[PDB]
């Protein structure tokens, strides 16, 4: 229909009014901006002349009742925290907005026995009132009419649920900063969305009111520096740290001396004109690295200035540290699509949908008085859009994964055109993908750009235990990846200090005899080191110290390491290295950023005992390969043996499908348990590995013999036929042979495994023990399970007085 | 704007757009009866008297309101009353069965895998060939045991003794098409020197190109709010105004003798009941006249091939064209005067007696 | 085999007034034979060969009397598979003969025939693997 | 349970599982099932010198969940460290 858009006449005698009408307005009441002019008869070059006084008010006026719908006040605090009123999700807000937007995941769409999910842009629609409040107080003057959209993003909070049908949001918005520059303002505003209490997402929405502005006493700004670090070689350096007044240490006695330390910072700054600060404020903790990689919060870094040309806290930590960039870049781009995609004919109902009414998108003589090319599409259209194409391509269609987007607006889009976005996956952060994606237009021209995480696929990372050990292992990495490099090294000193022998060289060389050599000072303490270790075992219900190296004694001057084709074979050598090849190939994982957080993981038999140090940290490298060490050691005396270090047991691999195709394992675990029994010695089952497939007895190498040849008997009616021999092993692992060990090792354990170094979020629901095929959880059914399979005295402490520890 | 698009193609939307099933519903209802309507006039009969010529009337799932809408006719003056019940009934059809189960985005690596495997477009209608209903079931079940309640799929249109199509979210039938495909030998595999017992069965599948889960528990909603909404807009049928057969397609009984409403049944059929093919066309006939869309590969063809060596005979009047086969007609059948309007086609336990 | 069949209505067809005797049989006759099914490729092709008036159709592969050929001469044969009545032209009887007075096999050889029982069509195939009615599978040169 | 008394039981049962872990059957058959079915897992990366594991893990999924992947349109990829360098770092050559 046809409605009075804009009207002209005299509102004096010499004041002429233009009343421009928006008629789209929340409440269906038409709006009008009264644009006034004075009329000078007497300079007949120019007899009309702008009314200059109040007409950002008169603008902002109109703003106001368009977009807020608060009584009109514009004497607010910027500094303040603007509130936003609850919000409640409903199917239908969903559903027009998904259509407005054309976004057709089935994650938003209502379906039989699935509650429908809001979309990440649904952020916007929630928070949008509370965002806009910023820019409109007094003291944040300017133009609305020339405000310009400069970018907007989405940020989950990590471990955050995404929106859902039902859910009441609230939302709160701060100003970060608002800060003039020369072609006008910048206002950077930040809002959190807050479901039933807690936090879901953080918008970043940054404006622009073009224009001249000099008010720097109404100018502030706030930027999370990067975080720097310094590894603290020199006194010089603890000495040039100790001068800044700003670098305080709680511990005055702290021993920076060949420390790694952390600074994460936030400088807030006032201004007196463009070039010059008028106040600065830097400020943060301070972290120091620790053995097991985890980072500690030692002091904080404090610096506080008036007028200033700087930040020389910012500065010296770029001059003499490094900063830490979480994001990395893969060494080629990924091309992931280029896709098509059109605006709408209409910006109606995209403003209806989003509150956003502002009338340069709807009304002719809005967009006209403002200069723009015509009614141009809402920004925040487009990037929804956008955001709809990666979701469907770079997520696959899985709402969930998208956890970041962000999006800046570098020119106008018209209704009705042709644009093409190319999304390409370019580098990892956090164990998430980075996708770029650039928006062009007919003509060619950049539009819209912006970023994306999307998080990678359910993962599950399974570490290799005792196997086929080959020379050269992990020797690649070690070549190319510095952190494998770190892992290696650090093993490798604490071997040669306290063993006088280098893992690395094993590894590479695989000796068949490795001697170590008592002379002078270092020698001594090497043999003493030697000396001290033990094997305490349980004979019925008694300690039983034995002592490993039974022929070192002080007057010892070697010692020689025995074998018959290679050192590497051993225990003691094969168990330590294969964890440093593990944990060094995890490092080089994490370091380029491929980690997801919510990532489960397993080990197989020794893997298990690399997967905690690699994922959950609980030990760091020197005490990782001094245990595995010990209890390599360990398993070497506990069966006998002779020269080039042999045993009398063995183990071999069993497929119960190979002796006859109804062979059970069921069956099988009757025939090993009855011939063990119906024998007398010690013979069982170790690693159930694949169904009815695979499955490993471990026992008396004769003993194994009989087994093979009783299956190969019962596969003569209704290597080997159905028994590999498992190369590598020669003590009978995870049978009850060994079970006297388990009191002492626990003991070892509890000793070498630190209590503050054990994160449960690390492993609640991640880590799945070899010993119960449960997720670890700290419940008292867990240790009931626990109990139940295995008895413990500890446990059951734990679950006799659970009401005691639980309250 | 059917007018619009029909003068204008180059402002013809979308082929997607169109095959949505609001659009498609109403439009192949109107194509049945403009086809209808030329067949009557050129043979200067009035709809009543071409309609008293036929034996009996019945239509493939959405056809049937079309066949019970032609059974209504009497004169050109109430053709229209007819027209617009039918059209009716298809356009709120379209609009619910719509509502209910609106069709959403496939993930690009379903769709990317599906073509690499010379397979189509998933949607939600699945055509098998080649494979008796027991064995289709068997998949069906084994598929349907590891989906939740409201995923599962089943056969919608038993079309013939090998031919099926099962019905349900493209998702699931794109799951079942996967464990056809581990399945299925190739096509270019030779098994002349195996023995027959032991040779691993061919088939082929395929999705139809729609774009809703006709006859599935999916659609199942719309039925009450499609009931409420006809009996506002005044659409009914009654036994009394139809006076030819029209069968149903669950159990391909006569409709004229059904105890409830017509067309509650005939929705029913449409969203929710499989269409028994073979069932329904067991009546006794020498011809059999297509009015349906798809020419030569339309409702007519099938038909044919179910019911090859019966002495049938089938006319697609919906398209002009030469049969090198000459085994079924073509428009011009039903207009010729010659002897060869009359074509009749071999009864094997007659002509071979 | 299938391929044969349409080779032959291709023969037929080039030729619509010569008349062609398409002498079917499957895998379950005596001598060399095939791996195909009796039934199924006729149910195929029947229509395929109605179509030309000069083919005469002849079956065999497994007869031996009225009672067992009759099915096939008024085409009840395959309605058991749910199809119309196809009805044949004629039969040959291969093995059926082998043990007639004028036949030339030795006497040993006729008793040495008639001691085999047989088999029921469902059970042939198990001839590739071992003696099944007294008949088994060999390979020629 | 506080975070420190939690952190305590956690440290217990820790120590206690990896004790106890060398004198007790290896059940990798309940870890898979675990991992492939109550978690599900379309990346399964195996971190060790040769592919003994994903061996495992494909005859597992083989021989126990061809139906049900089928049906539920899983895309499984059993990587190992050792062979799949390039799908583990993203990095596919030209
Ligand atoms: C002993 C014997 C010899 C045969 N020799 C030939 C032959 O030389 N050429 C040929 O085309 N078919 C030959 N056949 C196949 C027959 O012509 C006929 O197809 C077959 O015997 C019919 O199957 P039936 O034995 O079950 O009755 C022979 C069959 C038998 C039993």
């Amino acid at each position: 229909e046809l409605k009075p858009t804009v009207i002209l006449k005299l509102l004096k005698e010499n004041i002429i009014q233009m009343e421009m009408i928006e008629n789209r307005t929340m409440d269906g009441k038409p709006v009008s901006l009264p644009l006034l002019y004075n009329f000078n008869p007497d300079n007949g070059f120019a007899p009309i002349s702008e009314v200059m006084e109040d007409r950002n008010q008169r603008i902002k006026e109109m703003y106001w009742k368009l977009w807020i719908d608060e009584p009109f006040n514009l004497d607010f605090d910027p500094r303040d925290v603007i509130k936003g009123k609850d919000f409640e999700i409903t199917a239908k807000e969903v559903y027009d907005f998904t259509h407005a937007v054309g976004n057709n995941c089935e994650d938003f769409v209502s379906r039989p026995d699935r509650t429908m999910l809001a979309p990440m842009d649904f952020a916007i629609v929630v928070g949008w009132r509370a965002i806009i409040k910023a820019i409109f107080p007094n003291t944040v003057d300017g133009d609305l009419l020339k405000l310009v959209h400069l970018s907007n993003g989405y940020k989950m909070i990590p471990g955050a649920k995404p929106l859902q049908v039902g859910d009441v949001v609230s939302t709160t918005a701060v100003i970060e900063s608002v800060v003039n520059q020369p072609t006008g303002k910048i206002v950077d505003v930040v809002g959190t969305l807050s479901r039933n209490g807690k936090p879901v997402m953080e918008v970043t929405s940054s404006f622009f009111y073009r224009g001249n502005y000099t008010d720097f006493e109404n100018t502030f700004q706030k930027t999370v520096e990067p975080v720097y670090q310094m590894h603290i070689k020199t006194s010089k350096d603890i000495a040039v740290l100790r001068s800044k007044e700003w670098f305080q240490l709680d511990d005055e006695d702290f021993d920076l001396l060949n420390k790694t330390l952390t600074f994460e910072t936030e400088t807030e700054v006032t201004f007196k004109n463009a070039n010059i600060f008028s106040s600065v404020k830097c400020f943060g903790p301070i972290k120091v690295e620790l053995p097991t990689k985890e980072t500690v919060e030692i002091g904080i870094v404090d610096y506080e200035a008036g007028a200033s040309h700087g930040n020389p806290v910012v500065d010296f930590l770029k001059r003499n540290g490094s900063t830490l960039e979480q994001k990395v870049n893969l060494e080629n781009p990924i091309p992931i699509a280029v896709l098509d995609s059109y605006t709408p004919s209409t910006n109606e109902p995209y403003a209806r949908v989003s509150g956003d009414l502002n009338p340069i998108h709807v009304s002719r003589h809005f967009a006209s008085y403002a200069n723009l090319p015509g009614t141009i599409t809402h920004g925040m259209f487009s990037s929804a859009s956008v955001r709809a194409l990666i979701e469907n391509w770079a997520a696959d269609s899985v709402s969930s994964r998208v956890r970041g987007y962000t999006c800046q607006f570098v020119d106008m889009v018209l209704p009705n055109t042709a644009l093409k976005t190319s999304i390409q996956h370019v580098g990892m952060i956090n164990g998430r993908k980075l996708i770029k994606f650039e928006t062009r237009n007919e003509d060619d021209v950049v539009v819209l750009t912006g970023e994306a995480e999307i998080e990678q696929p359910v993962t599950t990372f399974v570490f290799t235990g005792q196997g086929s050990q080959e020379q050269g292992m992990g020797m690649d990495l070690y070549k190319t990846s510095k952190a494998a490099q770190d892992v290696w090294n650090r093993a490798d000193n604490h071997f040669k200090d306290t063993y006088g022998f280098s893992i690395l060289d094993i590894v590479i060389n695989n000796p068949v005899n490795l001697t170590i050599h008592f002379g002078g000072e270092k020698g001594k303490r090497i043999r003493e080191n030697y000396s001290a270790m033990i094997f305490e075992t349980i004979v019925d219900g008694k300690l039983k110290t034995e002592k490993i190296f039974k022929e070192i004694n002080e007057h010892s001057t070697s010692y020689t390491f025995r074998s018959e084709k290679g050192l590497l074979s051993a225990t003691q050598f094969t168990q330590p290295a294969l964890t440093l090849m593990e944990k060094a190939a995890f490092e080089d994982l994490k370091s380029k950023g491929l980690i997801p957080a919510d990532a489960t993981f397993a080990g197989h038999s020794l893997g298990e005992y690399a997967a905690l140090a690699s994922l959950a940290d609980v030990m760091s490298i020197e005490s990782l390969v001094e245990v595995v060490f010990y209890r390599g050691m360990t398993m070497q005396v506990a069966v006998p043996r002779d020269e080039l270090g042999r045993s009398n047991y063995g183990m071999i691999a069993i497929n119960p499908g190979r002796v006859a195709a109804s062979f059970s394992q069921e069956a099988l675990q009757y025939v090993v348990e009855r011939v063990g029994k119906r024998t007398g010695w010690l013979v069982e089952i170790v690693n159930y590995n694949v169904e009815n497939q695979q499955y490993v007895a471990a026992g008396d190498l004769r003993a194994l013999d009989t087994v093979t040849n009783v299956l190969n008997f019962i596969k003569l009616q209704k290597r080997g036929f159905a028994c590999i021999p498992l190369v590598g092993i020669s003590v009978p692992f995870h049978s009850t042979y060994l079970m006297n060990g388990v009191k002492p090792f626990k003991s070892f354990l509890k000793k070498n495994i630190i209590k503050e170094n054990v994160k449960v979020a690390r492993l609640a629901g991640k880590y799945i023990p070899n010993l119960t095929a449960k997720p670890f959880q700290v419940t008292k059914e867990y240790f009931q399970d626990v109990y139940d399979l295995t008895g413990s005295e500890p446990i059951k402490e734990i679950i006799d007085n659970w009401e005691k520890y639980e309250q | 704007n059917i007018l619009e698009w029909l003068e204008n193609p180059s402002n013809t939307p979308d082929k997607d757009y169109l095959l949505s099933i609001p659009i498609s519903c109403p439009l192949i209802g109107v194509i049945q009866l403009a086809h209808y309507v030329v067949t009557a006039k050129l043979l200067g009969f009035t709809p009543g008297e071409l309609r008293s010529y036929l034996k009996g009337a019945t239509g493939h799932s959405q056809g049937l309101v079309t066949a019970v809408a032609i059974a209504e006719t009497d004169s050109w003056e109430s053709f229209f009353v007819s027209v617009r019940k039918a059209i009716t009934v298809l356009f709120f059809i379209g609009v619910r069965c719509y509502e209910a189960y609106p069709n959403t985005s496939l993930p690009p690596s379903i769709l990317e895998d599906s073509l690499e495997n010379n397979e189509g477009v998933p949607s939600p209608m699945l055509s098998i060939s080649n494979l008796t209903q027991e064995q289709v079931q068997d998949y069906v079940n084994k598929t349907n045991s590891h989906l939740p309640a409201g995923k599962q799929v089943e056969i919608s249109l038993v079309n013939g003794a090998k031919n099926l199509v099962v019905s349900g979210p493209p998702q699931s039938l794109y799951g079942l098409n996967l464990t056809l495909r581990k399945a299925k030998a190739p096509s270019g595999l030779d098994q002349s020197r195996i023995p027959f017992s032991e040779r691993k069965l061919k088939f082929s599948n395929r999705f139809l190109p729609v774009a809703s889960p006709f006859h599935s528990h999916l659609l199942v909603p719309a039925s009450d709010l499609i009931n409420k909404d006809l009996v506002k807009n005044n659409v009914s049928f009654n036994a009394k105004d139809i006076q030819i057969p029209v069968y149903d397609t669950f159990d391909g009984s006569d409709l004229r003798v059904l105890s409830g409403s017509i067309s509650e049944r005939i929705v029913d059929c449409i969203i929710r009941l499989p269409v028994k093919w073979e069932t329904t066309t067991q009546f006794k006939a020498t011809h059999i006249l297509d009015f349906g869309p798809g020419g030569a590969s339309g409702l007519g063809v099938l038909t044919h091939r179910n019911k090859d060596g019966t002495g049938v005979r089938v006319i697609v009047a919906g398209t002009l064209d030469i049969n090198p086969d000459d085994d079924y007609g073509f428009k011009q059948e039903i207009f010729d005067v010659t002897s060869n309007g009359l074509k009749k086609n071999p009864n094997w336990l007659e002509e071979y007696h | 085999s299938i391929d044969a069949i349409s080779q032959v209505i291709n023969i037929a067809k080039a030729h619509p007034n010569f008349p062609i005797a398409l002498q079917w049989t499957g895998g379950r006759g005596g001598g060399h034979h095939s791996f195909e099914d009796a039934h199924t490729p006729m149910l195929q092709m029947y229509s395929k060969i109605r179509r030309h008036p000069n083919i005469m159709l002849i079956f065999g592969s497994g007869f031996g009397s009225a009672d067992d050929t009759y099915p096939y001469l008024t085409g009840e044969w395959s309605t058991k598979f749910d199809y119309p009545p196809m009805p044949f032209d004629g039969f040959l009887f291969g093995s059926r003969v082998m043990i007639a007075k004028e036949v030339k096999t030795s006497p040993d050889a006729k008793k040495c025939i008639a001691a085999c029982t047989g088999v029921p069509d469902d059970k042939w195939e198990q001839t590739y693997k071992k003696p099944t009615g007294g008949i088994v599978t060999v390979r020629s040169e | 349970m506080k975070p420190e008394v939690e952190q305590e039981l956690a440290h217990i049962l820790l120590t206690e599982l990896l004790a106890y872990q060398f004198a007790s059957p290896v059940r990798w058959i309940e870890t898979q099932d675990v991992f492939l079915k109550d978690f599900n897992t379309e990346r399964v990366v195996e971190i060790g010198p040769s592919p003994t594991l994903a061996g495992m893990a494909q005859r597992t999924l083989k021989n126990k969940y061809e139906s049900y992947d089928a049906a539920l349109s899983l895309h499984r990829e059993i990587l190992c460290y050792s062979k799949d360098a390039k799908e583990i770092y993203y990095t596919p050559d030209p």
